[PDB]
């Protein structure tokens, strides 16, 4: 059991004296959070509103040096009710109409402090993107949509998006089986958007969806062609 | 009182972050589940919500107590204090704990380190509900859960024999289905966090196919019959026989339309789509024939019945 | 300077109070004499088979903690001291998606008497789950149930009993009905016990009686209905010769009834077994179907013996099926 | 008011047999029938409360049932100490007990 | 253990109120609500009224809606039960019952012979 005592003593150590406040190393270079996502599932595709439902498995590590420890060889993974007591990306949707993290067992949630400093925090996230559709060649149609993650309150001197991983931070989307669509292509893209205020970080997940004529076909334009 | 300074003993020094015996071995979880009802099944959205009593035991070393007293029965409020498993379902749309009148919960604790936490639930988990061969789907419908941060190395969720009781299956609202059996598994998942282990309880529902035949197959199949009482229409009779053709057309449409009703977007050539476009086919081929006919009746009349026959036959099979 | 003296007293009531415990823990069971006044019974959802209903959801229960003397007998606590005081956490068996109302504050009251005879009222919308064998349908009547019980604690540690006698424990309230499709004939209640895996649990079911009004279909649907067979028997009334009008009486006559079919399935949910409109509108389906087939053979035929007998045959079957139906379902139970 | 009515007026059996007591309510009583005997001279004692639970204290052959309006109360064997009035008074409503059946040799 | 001690047995001219009392000791009186019930001769048992201890709210059964007046002494832990303009037909022996719950009357008094002459 001195394992037990020793975990408890460190975990005690690092959160103590730490300040939300201050995100890791300031006054210093930009902090680089690597983000990690992968798509659980597309629920659905509202045109009607312009947008889809997607459930991922939003995932963003960074490093903290005050979260740094070395006594124990391993990975602690505290509860997640330990994320309100830790700095976190100020991250949000541009194009995001609606979402919450989903709350049953418990709020879904990690944290795993690595041995170096590496934060690896994780969220199961629903989110209702928006999405500007084109609707002038449904059914026949190749609407392209797009997540838009991006800081609210850092600019690029305080703060850095990248996919760790030049392709393989987003996962999961091939097995995506949509009803009337079919995912062509995706694409990630990291810009630095010039605002008024001074440059901001961005990454653009993008889907280009495809419609599924194969269903519409018999939907929609053979009865009209029948008659 | 005893009881109460066994509690302040326990939570003292307790923290809440550690899982038990972190950095020594996996904290072993048994989970067994009473599934209360299967709420109705979402052919549009391919889920159906269920109502369960989830409940949850593992040991935990710090939580031992050594008095007269064998368990310490206690209500929700203690549910925060202590370490919960963080369990998840790993293809719930959407689920909540009911509150009214107080968190739904309950936790009970014996002198061994025992604990009971459970709780109930109603998730309306994700379901691949294809729709190949409908209405004749038998589905497996899934629940996987599991700790959504720990890895397999830390947490193990280990079914018991008494695990899923499932319950009075005449009250529950598994129409449009019947409930089979259940099957459980569990299995290890390697994800980009780590490796987990996924408990998944298979669900056997079979098709019910009673209300969809009389709803959709008895009405159609009486089009399909009435167009053959356009072909034992007989003599030119022009007006007639395009009265009668014309008008099967207008039914047989809205009979799609509301059969459309029911069919989620996904792009599978639906077997009740394939139905009600082989009536249409057939609607079309006899005004046809009657169209060409009016510019060899009696064969087209004895040949139709036969292949409404044969449809019905390799449906039958499906 | 009256303020001073309740101030102090609820204070120092509720030290050396474990919220945790139930009341009389190791030494006796804890009764909580429950009783329900419907508000209002709220709409029957019969498509997802439940039913909402608001309540004033009283419940007392003895605790010799909370025991205090002084001028006032009763003390109205707020809802914050509410929460610091043990409370049963009576859940809804049946319970699915229950919400309790908190315009402005929170409606639930709190009142502690000198003995310590605690009265814990509160406004609740449950919208419990109601089982219902739609197979008797319209004339279905169902006992929808309000099962509750305590959730954590076992039928040794915490026992509900009705605060007044059985019959008068549950008061509906004369404006309080609703109801659009039904009427709620009466109350039972009944306090049963629970054989759980994790132990034994005390239950106070009670049975709402309801009665599906059949006003509203039987002018809806079945008014309809018969008034298309009756329009599909009156296709034979005209004369043989005229094929072109019989065809068309006759297509008209089915186009209608797949309208009155249509119409019919979104009133009610799923139901896989022989419901009224089942039962009804497929014989009526069948009527006019055979009155399209009897013109069929009419028309082969060549008013003769053959079309006089098969018009008048039909009716006297429609009539019979009738009484059977209505005297059928008017009188099961 | 409810009105029970114990059927039984007056059953006389030898030791050792069985004997059942039946006792209808007018209306719906639910589970709320208790039973209760009354030696001469002598105050009730209660016996079966609910519908089938026993009163501590009570010998084992004492046994009832009943659901909604039909209630039974059964001796498995009958012993020199249980000849007395017999009454089953329900508690749904206001109080209302039955006429007594009698028990005899 | 519980005992409910009533009073003796009397006798009275028709007309005269007549006191009858019903001391439980065993347990806290306020509680459980007090029966009272009457049993003619070879009849069967009747209801008369309770009497809530605690507030002393009071319910009387129809028949003898004004023939009993139920009356209780927290004090004395004693339940009374008076009777007045009495009659032939009152002449009975009365029992005071206890109710521990919506089943069952726990225990019963020793039963008061009350007859009118
Ligand atoms: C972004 O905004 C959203 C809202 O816009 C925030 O989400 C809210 O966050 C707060 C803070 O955590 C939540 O409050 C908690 O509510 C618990 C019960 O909630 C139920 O009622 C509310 C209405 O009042 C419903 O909306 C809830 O349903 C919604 O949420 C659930 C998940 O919770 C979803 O699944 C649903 O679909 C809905 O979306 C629920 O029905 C309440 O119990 C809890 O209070 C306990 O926990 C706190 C934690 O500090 C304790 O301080 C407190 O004392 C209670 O602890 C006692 O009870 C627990 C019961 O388990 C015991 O375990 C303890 O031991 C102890 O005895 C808290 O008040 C709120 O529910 C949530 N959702 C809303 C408002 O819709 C996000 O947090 C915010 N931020 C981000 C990043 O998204
Ligand atoms: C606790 O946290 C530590 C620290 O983050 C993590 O340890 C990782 O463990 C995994 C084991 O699967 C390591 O994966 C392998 O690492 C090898 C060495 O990596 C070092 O060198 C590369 C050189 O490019 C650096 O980029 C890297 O940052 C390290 O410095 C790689 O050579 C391996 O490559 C291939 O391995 C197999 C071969 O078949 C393939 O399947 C793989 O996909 C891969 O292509 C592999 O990447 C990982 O490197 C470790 N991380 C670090 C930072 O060292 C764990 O999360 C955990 N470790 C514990 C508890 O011990
Ligand atoms: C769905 O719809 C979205 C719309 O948002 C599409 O997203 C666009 O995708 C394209 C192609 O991937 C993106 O174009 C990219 O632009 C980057 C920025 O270009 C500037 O680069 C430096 C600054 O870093 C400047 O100095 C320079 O002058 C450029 O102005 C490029 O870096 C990207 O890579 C390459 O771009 C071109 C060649 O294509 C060359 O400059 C280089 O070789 C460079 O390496 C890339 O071109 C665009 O930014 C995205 N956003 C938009 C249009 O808003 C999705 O592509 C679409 N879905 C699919 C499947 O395509
Ligand atoms: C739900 O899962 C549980 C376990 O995951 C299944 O119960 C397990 O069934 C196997 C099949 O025999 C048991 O194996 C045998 O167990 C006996 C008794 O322990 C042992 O003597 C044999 O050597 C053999 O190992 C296994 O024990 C049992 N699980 C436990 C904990 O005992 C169960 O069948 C699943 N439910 C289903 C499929 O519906
Ligand atoms: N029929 C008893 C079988 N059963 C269980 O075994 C699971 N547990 C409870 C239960 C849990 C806590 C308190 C009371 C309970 F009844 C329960 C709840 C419902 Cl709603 C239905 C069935 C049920
Ligand atoms: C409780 O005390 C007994 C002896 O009285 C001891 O054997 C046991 O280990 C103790 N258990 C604890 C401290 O959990």
């Amino acid at each position: 059991p001195s394992n037990m005592s020793l975990v408890k003593e460190t975990v005690d150590r690092l959160l103590k004296g730490y300040d939300i406040r201050l995100r890791p190393d300031f006054g210093g270079p930009p902090v680089a959070v690597g983000m990690n996502i992968d798509i659980a599932s597309i629920d659905m595709v509202s045109e009607v509103n312009m947008d889809y439902t997607l459930t991922m498995y939003f995932q963003q590590a960074w490093r903290d040096k005050r979260l740094s420890y070395n006594v124990i060889p391993l990975n602690l993974t505290l509860d997640n009710r330990v994320a309100d007591q830790l700095w976190v990306p100020d991250t949000y949707f541009l194009n995001d109409k609606k979402s919450f993290v989903h709350g049953v067992t418990v709020k879904n949630r990690m944290i795993r402090l690595h041995p170096d400093g590496t934060v690896l925090y994780g969220l199961r996230i629903t989110t209702t993107a928006a999405c500007m559709m084109d609707l002038r060649r449904y059914p026949l149609d190749e609407q392209n949509c797009t997540l838009e993650i991006e800081s609210y309150g850092y600019t690029t001197d305080d703060i850095e998006f990248y996919w760790r991983g030049d392709d393989n931070a987003v996962t999961g989307v091939t097995k995506i089986e949509l009803p009337q669509f079919s995912i062509v292509d995706y694409k990630l893209i990291t810009k630095k958007v010039v605002f008024s205020t001074g440059s901001y970080p961005r990454l653009s997940l993008s889907f280009k969806l495809k419609r599924n004529i194969g269903y519409f076909i018999l939907q929609t334009y053979m009865p009209s062609i029948l008659i | 009182g005893d009881v109460t300074v066994i509690l302040n003993n326990l939570l003292e020094g307790y923290d809440n972050k550690l899982r038990p015996d972190i950095g020594v071995k996996p904290t072993l979880i048994h989970t067994d589940m009473y599934v209360n009802s299967i709420g109705p099944v979402n052919a549009i959205n391919m889920e159906y919500t269920i109502d369960i009593f989830f409940a949850q035991t593992w040991y935990d070393r710090r939580l031992k107590f050594n008095s007269t007293i064998k368990v310490l029965r206690l209500n929700s409020n203690m549910v925060g204090k202590i370490w919960i498993p963080d369990t998840f379902f790993r293809n719930s749309k959407k689920a909540d704990a009911h509150w009214i009148t107080t968190p739904n919960r309950m936790l009970r604790i014996w002198n061994d380190g025992r604990v009971l936490y459970t709780l109930r639930l109603t998730i309306d988990a994700e379901c691949q509900l294809q729709l190949h061969n409908f209405p004749m789907d038998e589905h497996s419908c899934p629940l996987e859960f599991s700790s959504y941060g720990y890895p397999r190395e830390e947490i193990v969720y280990q079914w018991k024999r008494s695990s899923v009781e499932v319950g009075d299956t005449r009250s529950w609202r598994l129409y449009q289905f019947s409930f089979v059996g259940l099957r459980n598994t569990t299995e290890v998942v390697k994800t980009t966090s780590g490796d987990y282990v996924v408990m998944s309880v298979y669900f056997d529902l079979s098709r019910r196919m009673g209300y969809f035949t009389i709803q959709t197959y008895i009405p159609c199949t009486l089009i399909v019959v009435l167009s053959w009482v356009s072909f034992w229409i007989n003599k030119d009779a022009v007006p007639a026989r395009t009265s009668l053709g014309i008008t099967t057309v207008l039914t047989m449409t809205t009979l799609s339309t509301i059969a459309r009703k029911s069919l989620p977007k996904v792009s599978y050539v639906t077997a009740m789509d394939l139905f009600v476009s082989v009536c249409f086919i057939f609607v079309f081929s006899a005004l046809v024939e009657y169209g060409t006919l009016h510019y060899m009746d009696s064969y087209a009349r004895i040949f139709f019945p036969t292949a409404f026959c044969l449809f019905n036959l390799v449906y039958w099979v499906s | 300077d009256n303020t001073t003296v309740f101030t102090r007293i609820l204070d120092r009531l509720l030290d050396g109070y474990d919220n945790r415990l139930r009341p009389g823990l190791g030494e006796r069971v804890t009764e909580v004499k429950t009783d329900i006044f419907v508000t209002s019974f709220g709409p029957v959802s019969d498509h997802d088979m439940e039913y909402t209903i608001d309540v004033f959801f009283r419940q007392s229960w003895k605790d010799e903690r909370l025991k205090f003397k002084g001028p006032m007998t009763v003390l109205r606590l707020n809802n914050l001291m509410a929460s610091k005081i043990w409370t049963p956490d009576t859940f809804f068996h049946n319970g699915k998606k229950s919400v309790a109302h908190n315009m402005t504050m929170p409606n639930k009251l709190l009142r502690i008497t000198e003995d310590g005879t605690l009265l814990y009222t509160m406004r609740l919308t449950v919208r419990a789950e109601c089982p219902m064998h739609l197979e008797d349908f319209p004339m279905d009547a169902h006992a929808c149930p309000l099962k509750f019980g305590s959730y954590a604690y076992t039928r040794a540690e915490v026992v509900y009993e009705w605060t007044r006698e059985p019959a008068r424990s549950v008061v509906v309230a004369e404006d309080g009905s609703r109801l659009n499709q039904y009427d709620l004939l009466g109350q039972t209640v009944d306090s049963g016990i629970v054989q759980s895996s994790t132990g034994e649990y005390v239950v106070m079911t009670t049975h709402f009686h309801l009665k599906r009004k059949i006003g509203y279909f039987v002018i809806q649907t079945y008014l309809p209905c018969i008034m298309t067979v009756i329009l599909s028997q009156v296709s034979f009334w005209l004369n043989r010769e005229s094929v072109p009008a019989r065809t068309v009486f006759g297509v008209t006559t089915v186009l209608t009834m797949t309208t009155l079919s249509i119409s019919a399935r979104n009133s009610l949910p799923k139901v896989a077994y022989a419901t009224a409109m089942d039962w009804f509108i497929a014989v009526c389906y069948a009527f006019v179907f055979s009155a399209l087939i009897e013109f069929a053979t009419v028309n082969y035929f060549t008013v003769s013996k053959i079309d006089r007998l098969s018009r008048i045959a039909f009716p006297l079957l429609f009539g019979i099926f009738n009484l059977v139906y209505w005297a059928t379902y008017l009188n099961r139970e | 008011y409810i009105v029970m009515t114990q059927s039984p007026k007056s059953m006389s059996m030898s030791l050792g047999e069985r004997v059942t007591l039946s006792c209808r309510a007018s209306e719906y009583v639910g589970s709320y029938v208790s039973w209760y005997q009354q030696k001469p001279e002598q105050s009730p004692k209660l016996l079966i409360y609910g519908a089938s639970n026993r009163y501590t204290g009570v010998p084992d052959r004492f046994a009832g049932s009943g659901s909604a309006t039909d209630f039974t109360l059964t001796i498995t064997s009958v012993q020199a100490e249980d000849l007395a009035d017999y009454h089953c008074g329900q508690t749904y409503n206001y109080p209302t007990f039955g006429g007594g059946t009698k028990l005899e040799i | 253990e519980i005992q409910l001690q009533q009073s003796g047995p009397e006798l009275v001219k028709p007309g005269t109120s007549v006191k009858v009392s019903c001391k439980a000791s065993g347990y806290s009186f306020t509680d459980y609500n007090m029966y009272w019930v009457k049993q003619s001769h070879g009849k069967s048992l009747e209801w008369i009224g309770y009497i809530d201890p605690y507030n002393a709210d009071t319910t009387y059964n129809r028949e003898f809606k004004g023939k009993a007046t139920l009356t209780v002494d927290k004090s004395s832990s004693t339940a009374f039960m008076h009777l007045n303009s009495l009659t032939s037909e009152d002449s009975a022996v009365y029992y005071c019952a206890r109710k521990r719950n919506n089943f069952y009357f726990d225990y019963w008094g020793q039963g008061t012979p009350l007859t009118v002459s």
